[PDB]
């Protein structure tokens, strides 16, 4: 079974830094694409970026608005995912999810099947 | 003072002529030639090599490497169909973008026979037999093994020799056929059926895959060069 | 150059297998249809004349067209010579890696009257000048300056109403072949420029009016046509699938292999 | 690229035939369209992937279709458990975008 | 003044006038075929009626 | 039998018990430079035993859903023995290669590779206006990997590595026109190619120009039942043939 929990959220001043962590359990961590999707208060979803598996070389693919300020990485030892936040603004206050993805045919469709419980990050 | 008379056709610019013309650089000394390997003397040296055919489009595999693999499982009944596509090597979307079809889309007529090479890229212990039919038109597409065995076929067994060559002969009323789509000069259908099943030992993955190549035989010829429809342009670069 | 005729066959039952081969060796089979079935002895009279190289490439095609205005400042056109600004000639030349050909350059010059304001506008016949500058020489920068005196540069003059002008240019290159692709940089430190544009230096092409500013502006337009002769080709290449995007390189956006059908069995 | 969902707020009595649309600006492929479901104050969930395939755990009443730039999701009968918000996702180029959202109201 | 064969299903005459070789017309009559350097690029020659992997 | 070869070169020897035939170039064996095509004004240096031997590159792991690899040949050997020392001290140089890709598995695995050797492979950048840098095109004796998803346009200087377009814009199925062999794990275990010198200039620099590119693309992906050994590697072994250099200068 698939289980993703996350922690690290809280109130952080504008201009500051923050580190979120998404923990994975119940599946092999080196074979699945891992996404980062945020959502503001009662608004539409927004995708931030993902990180490929070991078969493609662990490269990252950010969005257009978050490149240069955010950074996705994973640890080599155990199943744990990171998200490094830098230079926060006022509109970065949202709810942050951590989704998984998989191959459906032999190909890779771009859906996100298993989702995290949702951690909250607010600024002031 | 020789009397001449200019015929019609004077002072026109035909884009496919052959005339002499005065040189702009008199007594130029060109760079001497060198034996670079792999000289193409004719465009029909290109269309006799193999090219993997994307037989497995299905709208989800076209943006992947999944389009070239034909899936083969171990069934529970017999006589199932593996694939099937009509044989129009300039208009059908299966043979449209291979190296054979990308030369036929520069020409207009074609004539000759077409080989079809298959390769069982499965396990080392899996065994089975396949039927590779070909039905000339006039009827529909064959629906069963009993209807497809009537045409031109070849029964292929997998062993040490992995590959097999079905050679589609040239059966037509005209000396040529159109590259573009036409009801009047249709060429037929190519199908493939399970002869027996695919048996495997224990601890072997069941689903094996099959590649499929295409080429032309040594009596292929084209005619009436035209422009290609696979390119598009709106402004300069 | 005829093609091979099909010999007759008979029913066989023997140990010789022409169909069963191995295509792992990178060797396509030479199987003739008189080996897997019963055929009749037919004579082929077809020919491969139109599928030769010289009958495939020696056809005229436009590469560029520029406009220039008579009664104006900066009215004169220019063009660096390269075959990568169209989409139907560039795709044909990228079937081979190395080429070697002559040319027959042909210009088609039109004209169109601009909205003048004076009355009783009567113009005489116009005269055009196409100047070719080899790579390195001095370039003119104004319509009237004295660099247009073509002391050594070959240039043709043409009045309207006659046959279109035409000149022929031999194989002007340093190496032994026009390299259509160049995988490598231009400097030994491997910085900056990457790709084909380090070999492209074939000269420019300047166009201008000859007449003065009489009574009404005229905006002309010249189209240029290539025609390769005596062509040789080496190292064939798969044809381009995705659309072109730039002139100086091969940048592209990823697209599917073919268009799609609905299932694997639907004809 | 941007998706437009319409109408945003929809009411539904039990037993009626209900459909919602998801219109794209530019043409997308049929294999890269998905449909999500998010209830009140919980994490989202995959419902339809590649515009016609039912996911795991979804009942057989849901059925989506469409091609090109117009797509639709049709439920046969409305129940009390499927009153939530539905988003559609596309991908033609980066980034992946989501729709505005269609809120389904029980009646 | 060369005399050639004029491709058909009879002769003609072609004379060069200019002093270069890049002023001649297109050749269009060189028919040479050698597909063996693309179809059979192997070292050990394999006969058609034999098995390939002996 | 037609299943055993034994290639000897210099002081190294490659033997195989289960292999296909040997595909030799465009029908021509690599030879030295004649005096009809020579353009240099001075004597060339032919070491001919210290360079013509089998160098072995770095192994790569064939995972269950891999994409492909490429090597950018003539500077993969830039740090390899005495071939990498004559490349620095000389200005010109011509070679011909002998590529030998080997990969073995049991009789219960399945899969199929395609081993081509393309000349003059221009790659396309991720951003449209830019061009890829040196570090992303070729690694020092290490493979650069393809990707089954496409690379975003937001990256500045990165190689577009979607597999179904092979990085060059062409269809990936049409790559068989170049000299190539298939490593089918049912019947084969290795693939051999002998490539002559393909260039428009009779001698070229070795550090600015990579005139060859060896691509390995898995068509039918590696699949096995549970229980078998999951770690299958791929090793490449290159050997230059008939190498000569020219134009001695300082080290760089």
């Amino acid at each position: 079974e698939v289980k993703l929990v996350e922690s690290g959220g809280g109130l952080v001043q504008p201009g500051g830094s923050l580190s979120l962590s998404c923990a994975a359990s119940g599946f092999t961590f080196t074979d699945y694409y891992m996404n980062w999707v945020r959502q503001p208060s009662g608004k539409a979803l927004e995708w931030l970026g993902f990180l490929r598996n070991k078969a493609n070389g662990y490269t990252t693919e950010y969005s257009a608005s978050v490149k240069g300020r955010f950074t996705i990485s994973r640890d080599n030892s155990q199943s744990i995912l990171y998200l490094q936040m830098n230079a926060l603004r006022a509109e970065d206050s949202a709810t942050y999810y951590c989704a998984r993805s998989r191959y459906y045919g032999g190909t890779y469709r771009y859906a996100l099947d298993y989702w995290g419980q949702g951690t909250s990050v607010t600024v002031s | 003072g020789l009397p001449v008379m200019t015929t019609p056709g004077s002072t026109q610019f035909l884009t496919s002529d052959d005339f002499q013309s005065p040189s702009a650089m008199p007594q130029f000394d060109v760079t001497p030639e060198m034996q670079i390997p792999g000289r193409v003397n004719n465009l029909m040296e290109i269309a006799e090599v193999d090219s993997v055919v994307p037989v497995n489009n299905t709208e989800d595999n076209v943006s992947s490497l999944k389009a070239y693999q034909i899936p083969v499982q171990s069934n529970s009944d017999n006589g199932k169909q593996v694939f099937g596509f009509p044989l129009q090597p300039g208009a059908n979307n299966v043979l449209n973008r291979t190296l054979l079809g990308e030369i036929l889309n520069y020409y207009t007529h074609w004539s000759g026979s077409i080989k079809l090479t298959f390769m069982f890229c499965g396990s080392a212990m899996a065994t089975g037999k396949f039927l590779l039919a070909y039905s000339p038109p006039g009827a529909g597409v064959p629906k069963n093994r009993k209807d497809a065995m009537l045409g031109t076929h070849v029964i292929w067994d997998v062993g040490l020799q992995s590959s097999c060559v079905l050679c589609v002969p040239w059966i037509s009323q005209t000396h040529y056929r159109y590259v573009v789509e036409d009801e009047y000069t249709a060429a037929g259908y190519v199908t493939c059926w399970y002869q027996t099943n695919i048996v495997v030992p224990a601890d072997v993955q069941s689903s094996c895959d099959i590649l499929c190549f295409v080429s032309a035989c040594n009596d292929f010829s084209v005619r009436m060069l035209k422009d290609t429809p696979f390119i598009r342009q709106d402004t300069f670069y | 150059a005829r093609v091979a005729d099909t010999i007759s066959s008979r029913p066989t039952n023997s140990e010789s297998i022409p169909a069963l081969t191995a295509a792992e060796t990178g060797h396509t089979s030479q199987v003739v249809p008189s080996d897997t079935m019963q055929t009749r002895h037919v004579k082929n009279y077809h020919s491969r004349s139109e599928s030769s190289i010289e009958n495939f490439l020696c056809r005229s095609a436009c590469v560029y067209y520029a406009t220039y205005t008579n009664n104006s400042k900066k009215g004169f056109a220019e063009w660096v010579i390269n075959t990568r600004q169209v989409a139907q000639l560039r795709r044909k030349l990228e079937l081979f890696t190395y080429l070697r050909f002559d040319l027959e350059l042909t210009f088609v010059i039109t004209s169109a009257q601009q909205p003048s304001t004076a009355s009783s506008v009567d113009a005489p016949v116009q005269t055009h000048q196409i100047m070719y500058v080899p790579p390195g020489g001095p370039v003119p920068t104004k319509v009237k300056d004295y660099a247009w005196q073509t002391s050594t540069n070959p240039s043709v003059f043409w009045t309207e109403g006659n046959a279109p002008p035409r000149m022929s240019i031999p194989f002007i290159s340093i190496g032994n072949a026009y390299s259509c692709f160049y995988d490598g940089w231009t400097q030994f430190s491997r910085n900056g420029v990457y790709g084909i544009n380090t070999l492209n230096n074939m000269g420019t092409l300047y166009m201008r009016h000859v007449n003065e500013a009489g009574q009404g502006p005229i905006k002309s337009t010249v189209r240029i046509y290539f025609k390769p002769k005596h062509v040789k080709a080496w190292v064939p290449r798969p044809p381009r699938l995705c659309q072109y995007e730039k002139q100086k390189n091969v940048n592209f956006s990823p697209i599917g292999v073919t268009t799609s059908r609905t299932d694997i069995i639907t004809t | 690229n941007v998706l437009t969902q319409s109408p945003p707020i929809m009411s539904a009595s039990p037993g009626e035939k209900v459909t919602m649309t998801c219109r794209a600006s530019s043409s997308v492929s049929s294999s890269y369209l998905h449909w999500y479901q998010q209830k009140s104050g919980a994490s989202p969930k995959l419902w339809i992937y590649s515009t016609s395939n039912l996911a795991s755990g979804v009942p057989a009443r849901f059925s989506g279709s469409g091609s090109g730039t117009s797509y639709s999701l049709t439920i046969s009968s409305v129940e009390a458990e499927d009153a939530a918000t539905y988003y559609c996702q596309q991908f033609s180029g980066y980034p992946l975008t989501f729709g505005a959202g269609t809120k389904l109201e029980l009646k | 003044a060369q005399v050639s064969t004029q491709k058909t299903g009879i002769h003609y005459t072609n004379i060069n006038y200019y002093k270069d070789a890049a002023s001649n017309s297109a050749n269009r009559q060189d028919f040479t075929q050698d597909p063996g350097k693309f179809t059979e690029p192997v070292k050990d020659i394999m006969v058609k009626t034999m098995p390939a992997l002996n | 039998s037609d299943r055993v070869r034994s290639i000897t070169l210099g002081n190294s020897t490659i033997t195989t018990q289960e292999c296909a035939n040997v595909v030799v170039g465009y029908g021509v064996w690599p030879e030295y430079l004649k005096d009809n095509e020579a353009t240099a004004e001075d004597q060339p240096t032919q070491p001919d035993v210290a360079t013509c031997r089998f160098y072995t590159l770095e192994s790569v792991q064939w995972m269950k859903n891999s994409a492909g690899w490429w090597w950018k040949l003539p500077d993969a050997l830039s740090q390899m023995g005495l071939f990498g020392q004559n490349m620095q001290y000389h200005y010109l140089g011509r070679t011909g290669y002998t590529i030998h890709v080997q990969c073995n598995a049991s009789k219960f695995h399945q899969g199929c590779l395609l081993v081509v050797c393309v000349p003059e492979a221009e790659m396309g950048c991720s951003n449209l206006n830019n061009t890829p840098e040196f570090s992303e095109l070729s690694g020092g004796d290490s493979a650069r990997m393809f990707t089954d998803t496409q690379v975003g346009e937001s990256n500045a200087k990165k190689v577009q590595t979607a597999v179904w377009n092979a990085g060059m814009g062409v269809g990936v199925g049409n790559l068989t026109i170049f000299p190539h062999q298939w490593i089918n794990l049912r019947t084969n275990n290795s693939a051999t190619l002998v490539m002559p010198y393909i260039n428009s200039v009779p001698m070229d620099n070795m550090f600015r120009h990579n005139n060859l590119t060896l691509m390995i693309i898995p068509f039918v992906p590696l699949n096995y039942s549970e229980g078998s050994s999951p770690y299958v590697p791929i090793t490449v072994t290159i050997a230059p043939m008939c190498a000569e250099y020219n134009g001695l200068r300082l080290a760089s």
